[PDB]
């Protein structure tokens, strides 16, 4: 009669829909859970319109939206989505984060260990974009006030003890060769705009 | 069509490739790999356990 | 369509409720006799009643009015005929589920009214104990409570 | 009212008011018991029928005695504000084998000050013990009186339960110890977690 | 110049100045007033902060 | 003139280490794209605020449920009170049998 | 190749996820449906530890927690549904409310159509309890931010035109209503001891 | 003694079980019936109040 899903497969779902994305690193009872019923946690995020998407390679996991079946949507305008749509300013520190990620995992080669930043290389990066206010307190709250609004999309941590951020693996996939193409045919089309 | 495919079933370590016909030998070099070592080491362990 | 008139559905509602004032009517008798008898060194037992407006009612208002306000536009009488069959949709609906609670409480008489046992204070009247059931209770207690509503 | 302030440090989850339902439910709860709520009310604005609706406290404890020695339980709980909601309820157990510690003297010195007090009491004083939680107190009964936990619940609903209904149900629920293996099943499932992983 | 000593001097400088109400000069809150304008020379790039 | 030094002790350092980054991503695909984009970010007149607040067309990753506002878990303020304390504990003498036929 | 869960079971499960309320006086077609699948719905919900408790009198449903049948925990705790606790000013303004619904249920009966109150009606009566702020301008912009921060639970609808408010049908499932009333009439009984 | 079918069943799948270890393939149908096995132990360890 009564059928409950594995009470494992429950935590563990829900710990996933609570912090929108789980690792290896840090939940490592609850990610091989996961990874072990893919299958199961795909149908029962199906109806919300969530679906999981797998990262072995690094220790990933993370829920995504899903336009199948129904498509020709905006991803953002979804109804459980909690968080604002990405801001150009965001996401050019995305970028170069993004590039930061890419130089340390190929140097360390894809897998473990984390990739660490020191905030010192990163206002240097923003000062020649964003301009210099010639104030070091006034541009390093703009730089840890873009960190915390990164730190809600679950990209970053915080800056710890020695100023400095973990750029969580998630960004990987956040920024990858679709969307960056898509995101420079609309830079290029704003550009046109401009002229 | 294809390639987009692929990459939506596929598990991270073609993160870092576009569906364009620049990275077609991205995916060979998967297919081949699976083909020669990961999947025969995988398909011995799991015999083996 | 012309000729059809909406009496049908408002000719039932008020025989409903002409029931339901029968059955509250009719414990009015069982009130007064009950105040007759102590239930407690000074206190006179009641029986109360309030009145269960179910969603189905509200609903079936609803289309009626709109029923009412859609015979006024014309588009060859489609709207009409549309609302006449919204309207009978519920009514036809409720007869072939009958047994599920949701049309027992819009075409039951017994239904639209909710009871509670209270006991009355018999020098000033105002009421101490508005006891839906015997949930609590000393036991004893809960025997003269069933006692005296059986 | 006296069996239930009684069988309140007896049993962990009593079933209050038991023997006038027939046997099978219990109909009241501590905080009505605590707030003193005398019935259901008049069902509206009023709030007459509560006893004590501000900031309240109260305390039971029960004496049993054996070739002169005595084993005095206890319990204090206390609410802050108005709130009834069992989270908002503070709440003390006591157990003890000292014949001077008495109900009296730890509501004397609750009054003079709150858990803290009772805590350095505890310290201070010789043959004493308190929980802030219940589980813990009742482990202690359990290593006092050398019983199964099920033996306890036994007696709660032995206080009532005129019917015996079925005695398979009785000997199952009430009187048999908890032995089952499901602990051990589920080490056995996990043992196969590898082979899981390794096959997807 | 340590910020703090330098609001605390600008402060008490602007302090000798309230009576030239030729430049609108006003009395409410002189810290305030320092702390305004000590960054409106910032952003002018008189001065900087590091 | 420590100061001064100390300052360009910064500035050659941190650009020392800008500068092996970006070299080793030139040929890797995700890194080109990205010195596409930084390129094309400096046309851009980002002292108006109005236009770094845009909002790309990136996607929604790691997107989190919580908040279910379920009725039930809402809880009532806690008003203290401390006008005075009920020390009372009286033994109750008047318990002497006073009771019916 | 996969069936999906039908579309507009999707579409409610999601919006009553967002805001917790259902009502057929204000989305009729998405309540007839959960309606007509009960235990379809019941069945998408289950896996999260959460269940739709229907309310046919009022024509309300509302997501609670599904969370065992008393087990050893007292008190149940979820990882999403996030415990809040009112302020003062908005436990004693829910307190109001809760009264007026109740009072007027017991003259039209359960689930009549409820009676628009008047936003002057009400400052009187929460001056009974906090006094004058100051201002009339004050005390009428504090009670309709309180009115607009109520609206996001559900309890009451955005005040019209003539400003009057109605109140929501939820109001009647609220946690534990016996906090309402003693804490109300606490306040009210310390306020005349004090005059 | 009262031997519920539950029991009974498990014990069908250790016999199933038992004969299958030595079929000729991959390992896919031992895997298969191992697996059937565990699968009564953790619906019994969740249902627990059944």
């Amino acid at each position: 009669s009564e059928t409950r899903t594995l009470q494992k497969i429950r935590e563990a779902t829900q710990e996933l829909l609570k912090y929108g994305l789980l690792e290896e690193a840090s939940k490592p009872n609850l990610y091989r859970i996961v990874l072990s019923h893919p299958e199961e946690v795909t149908r029962i995020l199906e109806p919300l319109d969530l679906d999981i998407g797998i990262d072995e390679i690094r220790g990933l996991l993370y829920v995504k939206v899903r336009l199948d079946e129904t498509p020709a949507q905006d991803e953002w305008a979804h109804p459980l989505v909690r968080r604002q749509r990405l801001n150009l300013e965001q996401s050019l520190l995305v970028a170069i984060l993004r590039q930061h990620f890419v130089a340390w995992e190929q140097e360390s080669g894809t897998g473990a260990s984390q990739a660490q930043i020191a905030i010192d290389d990163l206002l240097p990066q923003l000062q020649i974009y964003l301009g210099d206010p010639g104030s070091e307190s006034k541009e390093r709250t703009r730089l840890l006030t873009l960190l915390d609004q990164l730190k809600g999309h679950g990209l970053v941590t915080s800056p710890d003890a020695h100023e400095r951020i973990v750029i969580r693996p998630i960004i990987a996939h956040l920024a990858d060769p679709i969307n960056l193409q898509a995101l420079l045919a609309w830079l290029r089309e704003q550009i046109a705009q401009q002229t | 069509k294809r390639m987009s495919e692929a990459k939506r079933v596929d598990t991270g370590a073609l993160v870092e490739a576009g569906a364009d016909l620049d990275d077609i030998p991205v995916y060979l070099q998967r297919l081949q790999e699976l083909t020669e070592e990961a999947l025969p080491e995988k398909l011995n362990r799991f015999l083996d356990y | 369509l012309n000729r059809s008139s909406d009496d049908g559905v408002t000719q039932l509602l008020s025989h409903i409720e002409h029931e339901v004032l029968v059955i509250e009517e009719r414990l009015n008798e069982l009130n007064e006799t009950m105040f007759r008898v102590d239930f407690q060194p000074d206190r006179y037992l009641r029986l109360d009643t309030k009145k269960v407006v179910h969603e189905s009612l509200r609903t079936l208002e609803k289309a009626q009015r709109q029923l009412n306000a859609a015979r006024f536009v014309d588009d060859n009488g489609e709207s009409h005929y549309k609302a006449l069959q919204v309207l009978v949709a519920q009514l036809r609906d409720a007869c072939e589920r009958n047994r599920t609670l949701g049309a027992k409480a819009l075409l039951d008489p017994r239904f639209r009214l909710e009871f509670a046992v209270s006991v009355m204070d018999r020098q000033s009247g105002n009421v101490i104990e508005s006891r839906t059931g015997s949930q609590g209770g000393s036991g004893g207690e809960k025997e003269i409570i069933a006692s005296y509503v059986l | 009212t006296l069996v239930d302030a009684l069988m309140t440090l007896l049993c962990a989850n009593p079933r209050y008011n038991l023997a006038s339902t027939g046997g099978h439910e219990s109909d009241r709860d501590l905080i009505s018991y605590v707030r003193g709520v005398s019935g259901p009310g008049d069902g509206g604005e009023g709030q007459s029928h509560i006893a004590r609706p501000g900031k309240t406290v109260t305390g039971i404890a029960a004496t049993l005695e054996r070739e002169g020695k005595q084993v005095r339980l206890g319990a204090l709980l206390w609410f802050d504000s108005t709130s009834s909601s069992v989270t908002d309820m503070k709440r003390l157990w006591l157990f003890s084998d000292n014949p001077g510690q008495t109900l009296e003297h730890w509501l004397n010195v609750y009054h003079e000050g709150g858990t803290r007090l009772l805590r350095q009491m505890e310290k201070e004083a010789i043959g004493l013990w308190t929980y802030p939680n219940k589980k813990q107190y009742l482990a202690r009964l359990r290593d006092f009186f050398e019983v199964g936990e099920n033996a306890f619940t036994l007696l709660n609903r032995a206080a009532g339960l005129k019917q015996l209904n079925s005695i398979d149900e009785i000997f199952r629920e009430l009187v048999l110890d908890d032995h089952s293996a499901f602990d051990r099943a589920a080490e056995v499932a996990n043992s196969f977690d590898g082979l899981t992983e390794i096959h997807q | 110049i340590p910020l703090e000593e330098a609001i605390q001097s600008l402060s008490s400088i602007l302090i000798e100045h309230v009576s030239q109400e030729q430049y609108d000069i006003n009395q409410d809150n002189p810290f305030l007033q320092a702390s305004r304008e000590l960054r409106e020379w910032i952003k002018r790039r008189l001065i900087v902060e590091r | 003139s420590q100061t001064v030094l100390q300052a360009r002790a910064r500035s050659e350092r941190d650009v020392r280490g800008f500068m092996k980054t970006g070299l080793a991503a030139e040929h890797h695909r995700v890194g080109h794209l990205l010195n596409e984009f930084l390129n094309l970010a400096l046309k851009l007149d980002w002292q108006r605020q109005m236009i770094r607040k845009q909002e790309v067309p990136l996607p929604a990753v790691g997107v989190a449920v919580t908040g279910i506002p379920a009725i039930e878990r809402l809880r009532f303020k806690e008003v203290d009170d401390e006008a005075e304390q009920t020390l009372d504990l009286s033994n109750h003498a008047a318990d002497l049998t006073q009771i019916g036929d």
